[PDB]
């Protein structure tokens, strides 16, 4: 209200509203899924497009060999984060001949985005992210929110109409979970995940983005006729 | 008064959603891509008689395969211009080849957000950026001072935008000449421009493999107005 | 460093600083630029509020570039010293890394870039300035007429008026001027820049300043009695 | 190296060698010494490979943003005083470039000679590098305005023959270019080897040498 | 620019079937003066690495330090840093040697020659050098200053290449090593008798062994030899 | 470069300076214009090192120019001439000098006389009747010394010229391909075509 | 943050004035009224100082009349403290130009270059800009004999008799009534008198009240006096124009 | 004073085939008259079918693999996975060098790979930056003991055909992978005879459409 100009001012609860209003660009965004194996680890994101002579804006980006993200809210906070992470896992590269760690890629965002909240003149990130790799202790999930939130879980999503496909997830924990040395069996759980959030719209051959990392797959992502398969 | 980079409770960012509005005030703007080559075309609408039209470019060279059409505030566009050519020919510099037209929309568009308390506020201007790779052919890009691109098959940009992508939603199919693109540019700047579409107030430009980016003469454009009319007087 | 965003966009889509920016303009003394057929020439209004001036030292309207290109303005008088500085500046520095003069062109097209700077730079406002910038190309004898404003849209122009009353000299040049037969003489450019001016000047004594510049570096400012002759000539006729 | 540019009737005559040497090593048997900047500019190569590589490659990258910005290409007196520039920031800094800005533009065909120093020269004859001297001595005996194209493009090549002969760092083959107001034109790749002989032969000079 | 003014003399390393052994004698010199007798130039990193430094002391305390606060970094928001995420030989190494190279790349070198000596995850034997020029190589043996000359030759006997190394047990690797030493200690006017020697192993991990002697000298034949040349008495 | 002359005579400014220039062992021009017209009655000849001779001349020019446009107004050559030398004296003790000697030949309609300057690299200035800079003096001193007059015409002033160039041509060792002369009076700046 | 107490020092109004120029203006209008007056043999300024006390030590005190070199001077009008920073960066210009090009500066040239430092104050940093107004009198061999003035929006006017500070309007009718072209120093010097006279808010006008100068080409031969009056010197012309 | 190079020694050879390429190198390092290593690799596979070897001192050409190794990385990410042709993979090189033209990467740089109308493409530079397609080039210690057998034995200098006698010289005839790994073994083998830094080992990398593969051969030891 008097407490939501910028994001130096706490509210008289306790509240920053400009970090709220931030968090809600991502529930406005088009849903993402997230969910992870002990072998793999799959993004499945809802890309969504401007009409019918336009394309589906791109919510999947790649950040190395064994990591990447799916977003959900301003592309272009969530391009200079992943660019970011690109630095981040590639000094980690070259200094060190390492591989770098998906928690601690996590904490390095969490870190990033908490100094926009602190300080004057400056802004919140507008886009939440899932970031998902293979690291030396397995598969991994992650969920960012421009609070500078960061959390590991087994599954998640994020968007509009997230709630559906969490719910979902929250069931088939037992099932998926075990899903090992399989992809295309975790793929379609993420899938029929994703599904539990559509309302009118159904996933099509260039509406569905998919991506996926494990203990001898790379990150790669699958567009147009290579996701038909799971259609 | 309140930070330039602040977000409304909705979640959008004030500055970017005004610089939208001045969008909405300035000259019309029509892209078209098909597999022939994509095409621009925009309203000049000239302020005066006097006002001498040839002088008025709203439509831009960036390099040999990658032409630019402007609305809005054009003279923000000039400085996003002057950055296009500089990474496309820097790009050629440090990699002996031409730039795809995807990663130079890219470069402008990270300009977008680069303001705060930089440059003082976003663009007022809205560019359509049409070209030609090897890679993935003949392309139409939107972007906006949000620092977003979409591709597009076809777009309209300006005070008669909705009234034009409407109209765009029914005219476009994947199997348009490039002869049936120009005419259907004309056709709907003539639908939506206040006073009557001629070779003098609006121009015509296109995007070959072959030719490269041309913007059309005053003669040439003429004579595609010529066979507008006569083409919609024949039913 | 002072770095406060002045210039933001409105609700509604509007740079209001931009725009205040205009009503300063609008306050300004009238300027006017025709060109004819092998010339230009640059009118501008003198408020006559302000007499026991010193004319012979006092800052003339139309300003020298360079050898071959001026510049007029309307709006705020030590807004346009900058920008007529810079001018200066920039001319001199194409000819050093060039060696070409600007053609009148690209010289508009800095100006205006510019004006456009101070419309998205922190800490500074806008110029409160709309210039006539006209000359010739070097070697060549065509006419080149531009106009630039605060926002730092140009543009090239037939004939163009700015400042206070450019609206009635607007309207008195755009049914006179006729693109087809453009003022064929020096004679007949001037007379109808003259005419254009007394729609709107007052009195025709040493409130018009009238400057011809011809092609080749051939500029030159007329004197009060070369003007009044002008004036005596027009209203002669006009009795009838 | 040996180069050579020279203005005529017709447009301009451009002939560069192809030798590259590491001291008494002959690194490169065929190096390009001419650079296409645009079809309408060539740029000529003595010195550091590396510099006349670099700073020729980035002048026609200014060159082309000419282009772009004034939709009109650049004049030869122009592209030439970007590049002394360019010579003149690094002033002192160790830059071992000589190079020959050779076009045609509105006021006709333009030469230029142009070296890590900064110095800017007009003129209707230059030739660089370490054989520059032979073909100087061929150059100034042999030039007139009235050669016809293909008294030209031989006069540059024999020019250059000339000096692969006796200069030890020049040699290889001769790249012959022919700029008109159409824009420039090669004129092929000439193994000095197979040239000599044809020349000795048809020419009767170099007399005291056997074949 | 600098000049060395403590000093330490020859690091040698070898690669044997389970692992790899490191060595390095206790003397800090200062030019001809042999002034410290009680230093240590074999650091451990964890229980999987040992770097051996050799080249100006000052320098290497400060490599010491940077390696001791590595320790305490990776160990930062790191649940499995006695586990997956510890940091392995191969880390460690690529860090100095970024640290080398960008040093001397500053023209301010660290005046020393550095082998970083270890046993990786999957059992893999590491052994890899890096000097103040930034300058980096891989070898079954390994040696700096004196011992390259000297040293390697003698281990070379043993491990000629890579297929000699499964053949190669602990007990003659440690055998050559000390041989190699004492070796050092007749011709290295700037070595002493007392070295630390470690063995890192797969299966027996890291054993650290402190206050080791040069034992089993020829000096005898000396009382034979008289004078330069025509000498009798 | 190599040799530059100035002479002040009575109703003018006579510049004369060679047309060499050179690249190791090679005279690559014969006809190079070692000078600047720095305003309509003012002219400048230089002489040094390659390349700075004529980004200082150019950067003079141009600010000069710069001057004549801001105040529609021609500075006096004392003027000009003054700018010079703190250019220069400012230019001696930076990181890398300009090692550039001058004249500066103009006529002030002010006063309606002719007058010369001679200017070194390290900005020492001095107005002189007659002047050179490098070795030139050594020759030509003793002939000006004998033959100058304050009320000598342009005619004779280009004789005494020709001898001057003379004595260079016979006794220096270099060959400096002729000279280029300009004569600079109240009419302006103009060329002797022939010479 | 800081953002919440910028007054923002540099913005149009919506009729596109300058808000705080005008202001400072308004403070102007409230000074002690100047005037200058330029004749064919030289250049007069006048000044009345302000609500003076019988303690205050006059023939040690400045506040109107400033020397900017030998050949310039300026009459004050607005903050006294503003002014001073403005004629020491002024001082400076003058012997940086003397400096470079071995001339003492023209008139126009400095004037130009204060003009432009008061106008950079109305269009960046943020800053009030300052509360003067000058009258430059000065002498060079381009024009002769010249009046100017400038004010905090940074714009300036040659002149033949010019007034600044309160009572500009009433004092600027009295000046266009009785100049002439043709007028002398001693006839100029009587008119700038009689205007302070008939325009002053003060009861009567005193020595003790007025800051007087002159630049005079009655200087032994070709070239320029500049005479700061002194507070005897004052009470004597004071006597000869019969105003006392 | 610090002396801020080195010299590792060494030898690498890059041969252009008709549809295939080959860069060769000695797998010994070394400094002054020591033997640092016996295999240490020296010739690196980049990705996107380009092969490349900076010889010379070892500490700069590590550096400058690592980082062309790192611009071919970014250049699939800021350009949607596009492949890097051998020509923009060169010239993007030759900025790299150029960026230390005062405190120059003292290396001699060579890379292979196909051209994008599938031939063999070998591209050479200089430790500044300057670059050039070549069918054949030997860097290094003995590139002036194996150029001039090249030119011989890959380009027919100097060889004419039987009964002419100089008139007609012999004919250009392409050579395959097999005959070029020939005359790439018997170049290392002479190398090694007569240069001291050249022996140990000797490591190939072909290209072709298909891949890179890798052939390793011994070499004498002393
Ligand atoms: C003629 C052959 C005279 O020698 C002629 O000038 C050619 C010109 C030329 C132009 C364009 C491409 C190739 C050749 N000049 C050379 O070939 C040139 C001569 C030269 C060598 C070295 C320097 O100083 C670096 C200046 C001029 N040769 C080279 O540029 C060769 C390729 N450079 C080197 O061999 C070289 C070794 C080296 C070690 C450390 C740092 C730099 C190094 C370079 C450039
Ligand atoms: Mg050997």
């Amino acid at each position: 209200n008097n407490y939501d100009g910028d994001t130096v001012t706490f509210s008289p609860t306790g509240r920053l509203f400009q970090v709220e209003y931030a968090l809600e660009a991502i529930k406005q965004g088009s849903v993402t899924v997230g969910l992870r194996s002990n072998t793999h680890a799959v993004l499945v994101a809802l890309k969504r497009n401007a009409d019918e002579l336009s394309s589906y804006q791109k919510k999947i980006i790649k950040c190395d060999e064994h990591m990447g993200l799916s977003l959900a809210g301003l592309a272009p906070d969530a391009r200079v984060l992943s660019n970011y992470l690109r630095q981040q896992c590639n000094y980690s590269s070259l200094v060190f001949n390492r591989k770098l760690a998906v928690e601690r890629a996590g904490h390095l965002l969490c870190d990033k985005a908490q100094k926009n909240t602190q300080s004057y003149g400056g802004r919140p990130y507008g886009v939440g992210l899932l970031i998902i790799g293979y690291d030396k202790s397995g598969a991994h999930l992650l969920e960012f929110q421009p609070s500078g939130n960061v959390t590991e879980l087994y599954g998640t999503a994020i968007g509009a109409r997230s709630q559906g496909a969490k719910t979902y997830l929250e069931r088939t924990l037992d099932t998926f979970i075990k899903i090992d040395g399989n992809p295309d069996e975790l793929i379609k759980a993420g899938v029929e995940a994703i599904s539990q959030s559509l309302r009118d719209e159904s996933l099509t051959v260039d509406n569905l983005s998919i991506a996926i990392v494990g203990k001898d797959t790379p990150f790669t992502i699958y567009d147009g006729e290579a996701v038909a398969k799971y259609i | 008064d309140r930070g330039v980079s602040t977000f409304s409770p909705e979640g959008r960012l004030f500055q970017v959603e005004y610089s939208l509005e001045a969008i909405k005030l300035g000259s019309t703007a029509i892209g078209i891509a098909t597999k022939e080559g994509v095409v621009l075309g925009v309203e000049k609408r000239a302020t005066s008689p006097l006002l001498e039209s040839d002088s008025i470019e709203k439509i831009v060279e960036i390099d040999r395969h990658i032409g630019c059409a402007m609305s809005g505030l054009t003279a923000d566009a000039r400085s996003m211009i002057e950055h296009a050519r500089t990474a496309a020919v820097t790009h050629n510099l440090y990699y002996d080849e031409d730039i795809n037209v995807e990663s130079l929309t890219q470069s402008v568009c990270d300009l977008a957000l680069r303001f705060g308390e930089l440059m003082s506020r976003p663009f007022g201007v809205a560019l359509l950026i049409a070209g030609h790779d090897a890679d993935d052919g003949y392309q139409l890009f939107h972007a906006e001072p949000s620092g977003t691109f979409y591709r597009y098959n076809a777009k309209a940009i300006g005070s008669g935008s909705e009234g034009a992508q409407a109209e765009l939603l029914n005219e476009w199919h994947s199997s348009l000449t490039l002869k049936e693109a120009e005419l259907l540019v004309l056709k709907i700047l003539k639908q939506v421009m206040e006073e009557k579409l001629d070779e003098n107030n609006a121009q015509l430009s296109c995007i070959t493999k072959q030719d490269g980016f041309k913007i059309y003469d005053n003669e040439k454009t003429a004579e595609l107005i010529k066979e507008l009319k006569e083409k919609e007087a024949a039913e | 460093g002072y770095d406060r965003a002045l210039s933001i966009f409105s609700p509604d889509g509007h740079i209001f600083q931009v725009e205040y920016a205009l009503e300063a303009v609008k306050r300004g003394t009238c300027a006017v630029g025709v060109k004819g057929k092998n010339c230009v020439v640059l009118g501008c209004e003198r408020r006559s509020t302000l007499k026991l001036q010193d004319t012979r030292i006092t800052p003339s309207k139309v300003s020298k570039i360079d050898s071959h290109v001026v510049l007029s303005f309307s709006g705020l008088n030590a807004d346009s010293r900058i920008l007529i500085e810079k001018a200066r500046v920039e001319a001199q520095s194409h000819r050093l890394t060039l060696e070409d003069p600007v053609t009148v062109e690209y010289l508009t097209r800095y100006v205006a870039g510019v004006q456009q700077r101070y419309t998205q730079s922190g800490g500074v406002r806008p110029f409160g300035v709309s210039t006539l910038i006209a000359g010739f190309d070097p070697r060549d004898d065509e006419p080149k007429l531009y106009q630039t404003e605060p926002s730092g849209i140009y543009s090239s122009w037939s004939a163009q008026t700015i400042g206070r009353n450019s609206k009635t000299v607007r309207e008195f040049l755009e049914k006179n001027y006729d693109r087809k037969e453009p003022p064929a003489t020096v004679e007949e450019c001037v007379k109808l820049t003259v005419r254009s001016l007394l729609e709107v000047v007052q009195t025709g004594a040493k409130n018009i300043e009238i400057t011809v510049v011809k092609p080749d570096s051939d500029i030159v400012a007329l004197s009060s009695e070369e003007i009044n002759q002008y004036v005596t000539q027009i209203e002669q006729e006009k009795q009838e | 190296t040996t180069t050579l540019a020279f203005k005529f009737q017709h447009g301009v005559i451009v002939a560069v060698d192809s030798r590259a040497t590491a001291g008494s090593y002959i690194s490169s048997l065929r190096m390009n010494k001419v650079i296409e900047i645009n079809p309408y500019l060539l740029g000529t190569m003595s010195g550091c490979a590396a510099d006349c590589q670099y700073w020729e490659r980035l002048l026609a990258k200014e060159c082309r943003l000419y282009y772009l910005r004034n939709g009109e290409r650049i004049s030869v007196s122009a592209a030439s005083k970007l590049l002394s520039n360019m010579m003149l920031q690094y002033r002192g800094m160790g830059l071992s470039m000589g190079s020959m800005i050779c076009g045609w533009d509105k006021k006709g065909p333009g030469l230029y000679y142009v070296d890590d120093n900064g110095t800017r020269l007009s003129g209707q004859m230059f030739s660089t590098g370490s054989g520059n001297t032979y073909a100087y001595g061929v150059l100034d005996s042999n030039y007139k305005w009235d050669l016809s194209v293909e008294d030209a493009l031989y006069l540059g090549k024999r020019s250059i023959l000339a000096a692969a002969h006796r200069d030890a760092y020049s040699g290889g083959s001769v790249n012959l270019y022919h700029v008109t107001e159409d824009g420039w034109i090669y004129h092929g790749n000439h193994d000095v080897g197979e040239l000599f002989w044809k020349v000795k032969e048809e020419e009767g000079s170099f007399n005291n040498v056997i074949g | 620019t600098q000049q060395p003014i403590v000093t330490g003399t020859s690091v040698i390393s070898m690669k044997y079937d389970n692992g790899v052994i490191i060595a390095a004698d206790n003397l800090g010199s200062y030019g001809s003066l042999l002034r410290f007798n009680g230093v240590e130039r074999l650091i451990p990193v964890g229980d999987n690495t040992v770097v051996g430094i050799s080249g100006d002391i000052s320098d290497m305390q400060h490599i010491e330090r940077l390696l001791k606060d590595l320790v305490t970094e990776n160990a930062y928001d790191n649940p499995l840093a006695d586990a997956e995420e510890a940091l392995e030989p191969s880390y460690i190494f690529e860090y100095l040697a970024t640290v080398m190279y960008q040093r001397r790349s500053k023209m301010n070198p660290l005046w020393n020659a550095i082998i970083v000596a270890g046993v990786q995850s999957n059992g893999d034997q590491f052994l890899r050098y890096v000097n103040l020029l930034g300058v980096t190589y891989s070898s079954p043996t390994l040696a700096t200053g004196f011992g390259a000359h000297m040293a390697n030759p003698l281990l070379r006997k043993v491990v000629d290449r890579e297929s000699d190394i499964p053949k190669t047990t602990v007990q003659v690797a440690e055998e050559a090593i000390v041989n190699a030493m004492r070796v050092l200690y007749y011709r290295d006017a700037r070595s002493s008798r007392n070295f630390s020697l470690a063995i890192i192993d797969k299966n027996t991990g890291l054993t650290f062994k402190k206050n080791l002697q040069v034992e089993n000298m020829k000096w005898d034949f000396a009382k034979d030899i008289k004078g330069y040349g025509t000498q009798k008495i | 470069m190599d040799i530059i002359l100035g002479i002040r005579v009575q109703d003018s400014v006579i510049l004369a300076s060679s047309k060499a220039v050179t690249r190791g062992i090679s005279v690559l021009k014969d006809s190079d214009d070692k000078t600047r017209q720095l305003s309509p009655h003012t002219l400048m000849s230089f002489a040094g090192e390659a390349g700075d001779t004529v980004q200082f001349a150019e950067y003079i020019q141009a600010n000069i120019q710069l001057y004549s446009i801001r105040e529609d107004y021609e500075l006096s050559p004392q003027a000009v001439s003054s700018f010079v030398r703190q250019e220069l004296a400012k230019s001696i003790r930076s990181r890398r000098p300009y090692q550039v000697n001058v004249l500066i030949g103009g006529y002030d309609k002010k006063k309606n006389k002719p007058e010369l300057y001679q200017i070194d690299y390290l900005g020492t200035k001095v107005e002189l009747p007659y002047g050179a800079h490098g070795y030139s003096g050594f020759y030509t001193f003793s002939l000006l010394d004998h033959h100058y007059r304050p009320d000598m015409t342009t005619e004779e002033g280009l004789d005494l010229l020709k001898l001057c160039v003379q004595e260079l041509e016979k006794r220096m060792p270099m060959d400096f391909k002729g000279v280029i002369v300009k004569i600079v009076d109240k009419d302006g700046i103009r060329q002797v075509d022939d010479f | 943050g800081s953002r919440r107490y910028d007054s923002r020092t540099t913005i149009f109004s919506p009729e596109g004035r300058l808000y705080q120029v005008e202001y400072a203006l308004e403070s102007i209008s409230h000074a002690g009224t100047a005037i200058g007056i330029m004749a064919s043999d030289g250049i007069v300024l006048a000044a009345e100082r302000k609500v003076t006390s019988t303690l205050l030590e006059q023939d040690t005190s400045t506040e109107k009349l400033y020397k900017l070199n030998d050949k310039i001077a300026v009459a004050v009008a607005g903050l006294t403290a503003d002014a001073e920073i403005l004629i020491n960066t002024a001082r400076i210009h003058a012997q940086n130009y003397l400096k470079t090009y071995n001339e003492d500066i023209p008139v126009e040239i400095l004037v130009r270059r204060l003009s432009d430092i008061k106008q950079g104050y109305t269009q960046h940093g943020g800053l009030r800009p300052f509360g003067v107004s000058f009258i430059y009198a000065g002498y060079d061999d381009r024009y002769g004999y010249q009046l100017y003035t400038s004010n905090p929006s940074g714009n300036y006017t040659g002149w033949k008799a010019i007034s600044v500070g309160a009572n500009t309007s009433a004092a600027q009718t009295l000046l266009q009534m009785d100049y002439k072209d043709d007028m002398k120093v001693d006839d100029a010097i009587e008119l700038a008198l009689k205007t302070l006279s008939k325009t002053t808010d003060s009861s009567a006008l005193t020595y003790d009240r007025l800051e007087f100068a002159t630049i005079r080409k009655g200087a032994n031969d070709g070239e320029v006096y500049q005479k700061i009056f002194k507070p005897q010197e004052i009470k004597d012309i004071l006597v000869k124009t019969g105003i006392t | 004073q610090f002396n801020p190079y080195g010299d590792n020694g060494g030898t690498i050879l890059g041969i252009a085939g008709e549809d295939f390429a080959v860069l060769a190198g000695d797998t010994r390092n070394i400094t002054d008259y020591s033997i640092n290593s016996r295999y240490e690799p020296k010739v690196f596979d980049c990705g996107d079918n380009i092969v490349m070897s900076a010889n010379g001192f070892a500490a700069d050409g590590d550096a400058l693999v690592k980082r062309f190794k790192n611009s071919v990385k970014w250049y699939h990410f800021d350009h949607n996975d596009k492949k890097l042709s051998i020509n923009s993979a060169a010239r993007n090189i030759q900025h790299l060098l150029y960026s230390r033209r005062f405190f120059p990467y003292y290396v001699y740089n060579i890379i292979a790979g196909l051209d994008e109308d599938g031939k063999g493409a070998v591209y050479s530079f200089d430790p500044v930056g300057s670059y050039q397609r070549e069918q054949c080039r030997a860097g290094g210690a003995a590139a002036s003991l194996i150029m001039p057998f090249l030119d011989n034995q890959v380009n027919f200098k100097n060889q004419y055909e039987p009964g002419t006698n100089g008139k007609v010289k012999k004919p250009l005839k392409y050579l395959s992978v097999e005959e070029v790994i020939k005359l790439v073994r018997d170049s290392f083998t002479s190398a090694t005879e007569r240069h001291i830094q050249v022996g140990d080992g000797l490591e190939i990398l072909i290209v072709t459409k298909d891949g890179v593969r890798k052939e390793f051969y011994e070499l004498k030891r002393d």
